[PDB]
RNA sequence: UUCUGACCUAUCAGCUUUUGAUGUUAGGGUAUUGGCCUAACAUGGCUAUGACGGGUAACGGGGAAUUAGAGUUCGAUUCCGGAGAGGGAGCCUGAGAAAUAGCUACCACAUCUAAGGAAGGCAGCAGGCGCGUAAAUUACCCAAUUCUAAAGAAGAGAGGUAGUGACAAGAAAUAACAAUGCAAGGUUUGUAUUGGAAUGGUGGGAAUUUAAAACCUUCCCAGAGUAACAAUUGGAGGGCAAGUCUGGUGCCAGCAGCCGCGGUAAUUCCAGCUCCAAUAGCGUAUAUUAAAAUUGUUGCAGUUAAAACGCUCGUAGUUGA
């Protein structure tokens, strides 16, 4: 027998792919996110259809209907847990309202920008790629990796990296160093 | 027939070598590059 | 050992003595643990000299 | 209705229309009727292997008047004749008399395409050595 | 065994009944109902709500693709049910098989023979041949999953594990950074020279993982400056995102789904340069869906563009204050 376990597809580009306009703000989308790709832009595209799919189901069926209570709430709360969602955001409409820079601010390598911890998004990336981030003590390559309402207190710099003072990363180099000067000293 | 003709312009023309150049910048650096250089002032 | 180190999750069993390793264990983990040779294996050679023999032509 | 019934146990009706209509359309002929897997050589492929009768040179329609080089080829297979265009001018040259050649459709679907009479099928890979290679960097293995 | 449910076909309209067709009666057979089989008696039975044939690149279903809604295309192929084990036929064994790593015969194949005779069946798993446009190793193991026994401990190409794998799917490099130099902006932001930190791939040892081995992860050694530890494909007249850029060819060579370019000062060819798109993927072909309110229930069109039967009645049909 084949293989029981899923797989599914992330991404796709809509027609007319020389769309100028769509082209153009997918650019500054890449540029100031630090995205490698529109690939990139077409998984939030789609978490983003996923999402307006689900708002266009729940506001159709009427108010104290069982399956849209409970996947209004369900949506609402896990929209919350990952930080979509503001304060008094608890609505259908505000479900509609999202935008695909507030998704890519979710993102890693965006929030350790935020906190200063790189000084660009690219930096960021580049930083998250080399081993060197750490949420909640626990180490994490990923630059698109979607960070969690209560996660964004945790995020640092890995205590086992060379930045949190472990061992240097080049001890060759370094070694060459000192024994290269104590030998002329 | 007429298939004297044939394959004619490339062997016609004269052929030059490219002459070496550095690697090009690629991907998220490529892309920060271009719209950075598109998008401020044109002249 | 997990990602980034410094935290390592795995499965354990501890037997009462011995004599409860020795009969209700099994050959692979003491295999694992220092245990020598898994006796009389062969593959289908085995099968090969079998199936040729019926009614006592040899007794193997 | 207007030109058609609305009838409740009309179905019957619109089922029936439905069913003679379909098959004026061009495309349904050729999809549903046996024709495609006889009169085409290709018959569900897109690729066959040929060999070359001749290398031919036939000339452009009135407004683009040229002489394109082209190859006239013999399935193996279904046992006959197609002409099939070479791409890139060195490359009837390179192609052999006898040639062992894999043809495909010319991406008309047994239309025939631009200003070229006749042709249907492009030349792919010769030798089994790719043409495209061949013309592109001068590439693949030449005549192993 | 009841009911209900199917693709295409009228250039297939009458079919079925000697010969069980359809009913009844009587038997026989079968594991049992049964024209299942025989005798006797009726003369029926089925058919436009398309029978009876003929076609199918036709196993059936759960389902797959595309779907705003209808739909349309697709379902060998991971579960279920059926069929089949070279073709038919016939048996034996047994609770269960008309079994096919059971048997027998015939036909179709086909092997060893000392040529007297003998034995045979990959659409099981490998692997080979032929076919072709087209498809992996005669690997290791029963540790898990289950099955078979005199059932714990043995067996199992069932099943697992590897090997080969750009079928498909996810994740992700090809630098980051500070100086100077340069650019614009009022002392800022943006971006050819240098020079220190960081990092995997790659090579090794372990810890570990394991049926065992390999992969993964972890640790320790090694270990980038042109980080040569080297990103490609296809385009740049329009459709359509990018050049009134450089030479050469001169309706030739050729390109180009399509419109077109080329017949001498080529923006379309052949190179070169630059630019642009997508990216470890991107072309090309064939198949198929959207596109297509171009098959139209929703939802078409029929004065002149394609299309009102010459005309009227009329059975089926659909509609009926």
């Amino acid at each position: 027998p084949k293989s029981y376990r899923n797989y599914s597809k992330t991404a796709r580009n809509p027609k007319r792919p020389f769309e100028k306009e769509r082209l153009d703000q997918e650019l500054k989308l890449i540029g100031e996110y630090g995205l490698k790709n529109k690939r990139e832009i077409w998984r939030v595209q789609y978490l983003l259809a996923k999402i307006r799919s689900a708002a266009r189901y729940l506001l159709t069926l009427d108010e104290k209907s069982s399956k849209r209570i409970f996947q209004g709430e369900a949506l609402l709360r896990r929209m919350v847990r990952q930080g979509l969602l503001g304060e008094n955001e608890e609505k259908l409409d505000y479900v509609l309202g999202l935008t695909l820079p507030k998704l890519l601010e979710r993102r890693l390598q965006t929030k350790v920008f935020k906190l200063g911890l790189a000084k660009s998004v690219h930096h960021a990336r580049v930083l998250i790629r080399q081993r060197h981030i750490r949420v909640g003590k626990q180490m994490v390559d990923i630059p698109s990796f979607l960070v969690r309402v209560d996660s964004e207190k945790h995020i640092d710099f890995a205590t086992t990296s060379p930045f949190g003072g472990a061992r240097p990363g080049r001890v060759k180099r370094k070694s060459l160093k000192k024994q290269k000067e104590k030998t002329e000293a | 027939g007429s298939l004297a003709r044939a394959g004619k312009v490339k062997n016609q023309t004269p052929k030059v070598p490219k002459l070496d150049k550095k690697k090009r910048l690629t991907g998220r650096a490529k892309k920060r590059q271009l719209y950075n250089r598109r998008f401020s002032d044109n002249g | 050992t997990l990602f980034g180190g410094g935290r390592t999750k795995g499965f354990g069993l501890i037997y009462k003595n011995v004599d409860a390793v020795k009969k209700f264990e099994k050959k692979y983990r003491l295999v694992r643990e220092g245990l020598i040779d898994k006796e009389t294996k062969a593959g289908r050679r085995a099968s090969k000299e079998l199936k040729n023999r019926r009614k006592k032509v040899r007794g193997t | 209705g207007s030109g058609k019934p609305s009838g409740l146990r009309a179905a019957r009706k619109l089922r029936i229309r439905r069913r003679t209509q379909r098959w004026a359309d061009k495309s349904y002929k050729k999809s549903h009727l046996g024709t495609r897997w006889k009169s085409n050589p290709f018959r569900g492929s897109s690729h066959a292997k040929g060999i070359v009768v001749e290398k031919v040179a036939i000339e452009a329609k009135q407004p683009n008047s040229a002489y394109r080089k082209c190859v006239r080829v013999q399935l193996i297979k279904n046992g006959k004749k197609i002409t099939a265009f070479v791409p890139g001018d060195g490359c009837l040259n390179f192609i052999d008399e006898n040639d062992e050649v894999l043809v495909s459709g010319f991406g008309r679907s047994g239309h025939s395409v631009g200003d070229l009479p006749g042709v249907k099928f492009k030349v792919v890979k010769v030798a089994r050595v790719s043409l495209l290679a061949l013309f592109k960097e001068k590439k693949e293995k030449p005549r192993s």
